[PDB]
């Protein structure tokens, strides 16, 4: 058959939508001839399209010898990434000759998958501003759940899928009640659509979130539950669903808090969440073993945990409950104190924790004396009411007055003739006239 | 927990007994949201090259 005839068959197939018989013909062109590149492009574009990664990377791993001149930079890059290999997609995008606008596309859900929100904003920016296409909504919504995890998990501040995106990002803000609002309007442009339900799942999952932070622990565990119920394909929000129960149930419902945690190590999830929700799993698995006896396994998980120094999530806390847990805490009190010491921009919920385990069964002074040391929420009403109670429990008067003296001055030094500072004289004035 | 009352002057005489309550301990469970919804649009970009210089 003349070569024109099986190109415009190819194109016309290529045209029409479905690819396999037009890999069929991209072949048989190939066993006709072995050196028209065309060929070759066509067959990686057939095998990508396919769902065949492997096939197409192999392909060009293979034909690489012969394939020079452009090379097929952004199909191998994208062939690396959908089969989670990230790190050398990163480098295949970035030893590309030319840069083209499928690459940068790529590089920045790359850079997404990498948790490197800020260039991958950047990147997100200058695609949606720069190109345009039928898909302008993706783009959008695709760059408001860039944002929406940055400002969740990066401590950044800023159709149903964007307004979804909103609710997620001004939860991440810490917004609540206009959450409810939000999602309930995506849910309306939800309903409006399909009339799929993965889409409302995802909605309501969100949802029971808010009521799950805002207290309406019933409501958002019975959500939770019809959403698991209804059996969505995703494997993430699975994921995440399970470990809210998992927050929600906490030391109570443990058999329902091992199947959550047998759904929240599942295959994928390690690529679809980011790395600040794996660890917040991590954390969350470590508590559940503590709370059921599980003492080795959840050393290794806090050990684990430590070892990638997490931001947010401090898990010696955990270790330290093991320590508090078999009654042996001698050590404890020196694991977090060099922990505190290592670590000075963190040692304030340390030794806050630390004053704890001083009063569990005595040594009230040394408990105090470690309340002292935390500078940085020192001057605190509820922290200064605290040592005055334990300082008249043992009638140490002249400390409850001098702590006093220190937190009226660092007051008046820093915020003059604030309503804490006001009720702060008014309590000491009242101490000191029934305590002469 | 007293972690979250930093506020105020309550008595709350627990803080000197055993149940000083003054922080989470075992520490509280943390809750993630839902991840946003993202869409790989990659996937539209790949299609066969331009075969007008190779057609009939």
């Amino acid at each position: 058959v003349s070569v024109p005839a099986l190109w415009s068959e190819v194109n016309r197939y290529g045209q029409n939508g479905d690819f396999t018989r037009a890999l069929k013909t991209v072949n048989k062109i190939l066993q006709i001839n072995k050196d028209d590149v065309t060929a070759l492009h066509c067959k990686v574009v057939c095998l990508i399209q396919n769902g065949s990664f492997k096939e197409a990377l192999n392909v060009i791993n293979t034909h690489t010898k012969v394939l020079a001149n452009n090379s097929l930079s952004f199909e191998k890059a994208y062939c690396e990434y959908r089969l989670n290999r990230i790190e050398n997609a990163l480098k295949t995008i970035e030893s590309a000759n030319q840069q083209t606008d499928k690459l940068k596309e790529l590089y920045g859900q790359v850079l997404y998958r990498l948790e490197r929100y800020d260039e991958c904003l950047a990147v997100y920016r200058d695609l949606v501003r720069n190109s345009q296409d039928d898909y302008d909504e993706e783009r959008k919504t695709n760059l408001s759940a860039v944002v929406a995890a940055q400002s969740n998990w990066e401590k950044v501040v800023p159709t149903h899928e964007l307004c979804y995106n909103t609710a997620c990002a001004l939860i991440g803000q810490g917004q609540l009640n206009q959450a409810m609002k939000i999602l309930q309007k995506a849910e309306d442009l939800c309903r409006r659509s399909l009339s799929p339900q993965a889409e409302l799942a995802i909605i309501h999952g969100q949802m029971a979130y808010i009521l799950q932070l805002q207290g309406r622990t019933e409501e958002a565990l019975q959500l939770y539950n019809q959403i698991i119920k209804l059996k969505p394909t995703d494997v993430g929000l699975l994921a995440v669903i399970a470990n809210n129960i998992i927050t929600i149930n906490k030391d109570q419902n443990v058999f329902d808090s091992k199947k959550k945690v047998k759904l929240t190590n599942a295959e994928g999830v390690e690529f679809k969440l980011s790395k600040k929700q794996l660890q917040a799993i991590e954390f969350n698995k470590a508590l559940l073993a503590m709370y059921t006896n599980q003492a080795e396994q959840c050393r290794k998980i806090s050990a684990s945990l430590q070892s990638q120094s997490p931001e947010h999530l401090l898990p010696v806390l955990i270790q330290a409950a093991q320590l508090c847990r078999e009654k042996q805490h001698t050590k404890a009190i020196e694991l977090l104190q060099e922990f505190s010491d290592q670590h000075p921009e963190n040692a304030a919920e340390i030794k806050l924790t630390m004053a704890q385990l001083k009063i569990s069964q005595g040594n009230i002074s040394k408990a105090c004396l470690i309340l002292r040391s935390i500078e940085e929420l020192k001057h605190k009403p509820g922290m200064v009411s605290a040592l005055v109670t334990m300082y008249s429990h043992e009638e140490d008067i002249d400390s409850a007055i001098e702590v006093f003296t220190q937190a009226i001055q660092w007051y008046q030094n820093h915020q003059p003739k604030s309503p804490a500072h006001l009720s702060l004289i008014r309590e000491a004035a009242n101490f000191k006239l029934k305590y002469g | 927990p007293l972690v979250e009352r930093f506020e105020t002057f309550c008595l709350d005489p627990s803080l000197v007994t055993k149940q000083a309550n003054l922080v989470h301990f075992p520490p509280g469970f943390q809750p993630i949201p839902c991840k946003p919804l993202f869409f790989d649009l990659a996937l539209n970009h790949v299609a066969f090259p331009p075969l007008e210089d190779k057609l009939e």
